[PDB]
């Protein structure tokens, strides 16, 4: 078993955890406490570790330098699992400043990190890299994560780091300065991970809206799309897929210019409120759900720019020979840029879901991730060029010349994607 | 973790917030009679603190004059405990210059200790919220020194303070703008944040609103407690923003020395049961962002917002939210440096008068017509040397008023500079 440690980050990360923990569970046959039930299936080991008897742990840590996300966790959302042992946490917010959780608090934290993470990595022959779940923008996750992600590459360099870097929507809880705790992750995060996805929230907010139930939008609702969203993008290495074994094939299935390693992704269903009733999904329609614009979950569209790679992951029947067909039909849409010769890859791996007789996700490394860090760009220099905000950073260590720096390296990050155009 | 302690200095001071801790009592249901809890809800623990079944409400009780602190025995009670009541000598008034230069070593030790054993007995400061009169003598004079002494023991830890400017209509004191300018510029020098309140705006409010003939000082504090109380909720009852005293500052102060902040709640209620039926987000929008409703003798629709922050308190729909906050953008003027900066949050508890309230903060551009009426009396006075020698022997020389007024100036030009255009 070539095994992940998935490590969550801040608000997003820790929020998301019992959603993302008890669908893998039931996914297993594990009974939320790690109790085994029935028989297990899927390669359980890849997430999950053994108890001395019969009983499974998630492979986790859950790192907040304010206490609030983790003591919800395990004491109202999630009794028994999130082992405290492997919890690490502060007892100060950073007033969501990416300065707190990378130069001035979350710091000293860095030696309680790395040794929880070790402990979890001496437990296992075979790791196959490291998960972490944040959010870019809050300062505890802006922070963190990409220190820890750092961190974690000088001591374990050969195995792959994938984030996934969740940016929060306007009508949920941001902060005044988002734009600039999120160019000044991002730029940690372009020189760190090797796979990192990026999923909007306000994407999943306007297609809540569009069906017509933005009343209805709560945590609870953005909390079960992302959380399901981790599950397929990591199903594939649950069980024996045919087309991403291992985060090291998704690295060169993905990313094949090394930079540009930020991804894009779709899903289908997406169930609102759970009261979708997706009754039945044909082959057919399977596919066209996975490239259009309602189901991507990122202010792309699919019709505009062009790819670097694409991965469709299919989940339950799905027989090659309509797959095969229904491809031809992004053949006005599906472009891929003449300087990487590549195809859509698609296959299925199996649903232990008794609910959905097929499900999917696409991976999508796309031209369009750049609009997406075109529009914080902006944000970003005119906020900066008239100082607002920017006292609070530099009093906790960020001297000016990095958000400088930061700005330089996301306008050439999304000039080299845009130029694939070209 | 990210707890409070409550200071409230002079008459005005523990007035304002004895009716504050009242209904703060009332909403998280502990009865302020004595402690007891009757059922409580809430973040009860951020104001709170908790021995036996009691809650003790950290707070630290302040005055020069013996009687005013001893007498809260006989207004409040029980309320506040024993331990935090500091006065002494024979008290001291109407003079900025004797509260903080005459109030005693041994006096402000004293509330020193006090602080410090409040904030001992709290897991992690969040922050210090100080009540007082911004003229007189003890709210203005001793209060500063308070203000000052606090930040430098604890440098990083956020200080709000809610302060009462004077009115001509309603004290004859008239010494009272060389007091107004010398805490004033305490105020730029050292809180994170603060909320221009006056007795000119809340007096009109109390005859236009609340139909009061001849509004007494009660009837002031009435309005007053009603919008502290409003207003600090956002910090202790759920919500879906995730608010806290340092993510305020970082969101609503978008440069250090522009702090002040302007504060407006509706409906508003003549200290009983006369609430009907029930506000539509639109009509209570509109009077929150009108004019009328602003406790601060300002006119925001004139101006320009750098930052601003609402919160609904009660079962209203987000659609209707959202209609109701776009008519609100479309009417009064932001600056577009800030992108964002328009933070629109809920909370499903409602106050205790009503189905649904609503809280607005924010930094508008014409926050400074306070400060400006406040400068013109003073210049009035001053270039007479209207009074230097009361002031020279009390320890404070032309040079240190002079300076006052000058930062004072300088925060008024700032604004008016700053928000010129975009
Ligand atoms: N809005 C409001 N204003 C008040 C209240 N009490 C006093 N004030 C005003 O604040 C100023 C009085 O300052 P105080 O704080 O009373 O003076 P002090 O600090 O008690 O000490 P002395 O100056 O000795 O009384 C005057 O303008 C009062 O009208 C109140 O309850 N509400």
């Amino acid at each position: 078993a070539r095994e992940v440690i998935t490590i969550h980050v801040g608000e997003l990360g820790i929020q998301i955890a019992p959603n993302f923990w008890k669908y893998l569970c039931d996914e297993h046959n594990i009974d939320y406490k790690g109790q085994e039930k029935g028989k297990i299936r899927g390669v359980i080991d890849n997430f999950f570790e053994k108890a001395s008897i019969g009983k499974w742990i998630p492979r986790t840590i859950l790192v907040d330098l304010g206490p609030n996300a983790i003591r919800k966790v395990t004491k109202k959302d999630m009794k028994d699992f999130f082992d405290p042992k492997r919890c690490v946490m502060g007892l100060a917010g950073d007033a969501n400043l990416f300065a707190k959780g990378y130069y001035s608090y979350g710091t000293r934290f860095m030696e309680e990190i790395m040794d929880k993470i070790q402990k979890e990595v001496d437990q296992t022959e075979h790791l196959q890299g490291f998960i972490v779940v944040h959010s870019i923008g809050d300062g505890t996750g802006a922070g963190l994560a990409p220190l820890i992600m750092e961190a974690i590459k000088k001591k374990h360099p050969k195995l792959v780091m994938m984030s996934y870097s969740i940016v929060p929507s306007q009508n949920m809880d941001c902060s005044t300065i988002l734009p600039y705790n999120a160019i000044l992750s991002l730029d940690k995060l372009t020189s760190c991970a090797d796979i990192s996805m990026i999923i909007d929230n306000d994407s999943i907010y306007r297609i809540v809206a569009t069906q017509g139930k933005e009343n209805e939008l709560s945590e609870s609702i953005f909390d079960q799309v992302l959380a399901k969203a981790l599950v397929e993008i990591t199903a594939t290495l649950r069980f024996n897929s045919p087309l991403n074994r291992s985060m090291m094939e998704m690295s060169t299935n993905l990313v094949p210019f090394p930079r540009n390693h930020f991804l894009m992704t779709s899903m289908s269903p997406l169930e609102t409120s759970l009261t979708s009733a997706h009754q039945k999904i044909e082959t057919k329609e399977l596919m066209q759900d996975l490239i259009d614009q309602d189901h991507i979950l990122a202010p792309i569209t699919v019709e505009k720019g062009v790819f670097t790679a694409f991965v469709i992951a299919l989940r339950g029947e799905n027989p090659h020979s309509i797959l095969q067909n229904s491809i031809k039909g992004f053949g006005d849409r599906v472009k891929f840029s003449e300087i990487f010769p590549t195809a859509i890859k698609a296959d299925s791996t199996t649903l232990t879901d008794e609910k959905l007789a097929r499900s999917g996700i696409t991976l999508m490394n796309h031209s369009g991730v750049a609009n997406l860090f075109q529009f914080l760009l902006t944000q970003f220099e005119l906020m900066y060029d008239h100082d607002a905000f920017t006292t609070w950073y530099y009093q906790e260590g960020m001297q000016p010349s990095e958000f400088e720096a930061a700005k330089n390296n996301i306008q050439k990050l999304i000039t080299e994607y845009k130029q694939d155009e070209y | 973790a990210g707890e409070i302690v409550c200071i409230q200095v002079g008459q005005a001071g523990n007035q304002i917030a004895g009716a504050f801790w009242q209904k703060i009592c009332a909403e998280h249901g502990i009865d302020p009679v004595n402690g007891k809890a009757i059922d409580v809800v809430g973040d009860t623990d951020i104001f709170f603190n908790t021995i036996g079944d009691k809650y003790i409400p950290r707070a630290v009780v302040v005055d020069l004059e013996p009687a005013v602190v001893e007498n809260i025995r006989e207004k409040f009670g029980t309320l506040f405990d024993p331990k935090s009541i500091v006065s002494g000598a024979d008290g001291a008034g109407n003079n900025f210059a004797i509260g903080f230069n005459e109030h005693g070593a041994e006096t402000l030790e004293k509330v020193m200790q006090v602080v410090e054993q409040r904030v001992s007995e709290t897991e992690s400061i969040g922050g210090f919220i100080l009540t007082h009169s911004c003229g007189g003598g003890t709210g203005s004079g001793f209060g500063s020194k308070i203000l000052k002494t606090i930040r430098e023991r604890y440098p990083k830890v956020p200080i709000f303070t809610f302060s009462i400017f004077p009115s001509p209509k309603i004290s004859e004191t008239v010494v009272e703008p060389y007091n107004a300018i010398m805490t004033l510029s305490n105020l730029i020098k050292y809180a994170s944040c603060s909320i221009v309140l006056d007795n000119e705006a809340l007096f009109s409010i109390a005859e236009k609103k609340l139909e009061v003939e001849n509004p007494s000082l009660e009837d002031l504090n009435l309005i007053i407690a009603q919008v502290l109380t409003n207003v600090t909720a956002s910090l202790r009852f759920s919500g879906t923003l995730n608010l806290d005293l340092g993510k305020l500052v970082t969101n609503l102060v978008p440069f250090s020395n522009l702090h002040f902040l302007m504060a407006s709640t509706a409906p508003l209620v003549l200290a009983g049961k006369e609430s009907y039926e029930k506000m539509t987000a639109k009509e209570l929008s509109a009077q929150v962002f009108g004019d009328e409703y602003i406790c601060a003798a300002c006119k925001p629709t004139t101006g320009r917002y750098l930052a601003a922050s609402v919160l609904f308190r009660g079962a209203v729909k987000t659609s209707d939210v959202n209609e109701a906050m776009a008519t609100v953008k479309e009417q009064n003027s932001f600056v577009n440096w800030i992108p964002t900066g328009f933070k629109i949050s809920k909370s499903e508890t409602s106050p205790k008068d009503s189905a649904l309230g609503v809280i607005m903060l924010g930094n508008n551009s014409e926050i400074v017509s306070v400060f400006e009426r406040i400068g013109a009396n003073f210049d009035r006075l001053w270039s007479r040397k209207a009074f230097a020698h009361w002031f020279t022997d009390s320890g404070f020389e032309e040079k240190d008023l002079d300076d006052a007024r000058a930062l004072v100036q300088k925060v008024i030009d700032d604004y008016r500079k700053l928000t010129e255009d975009a």
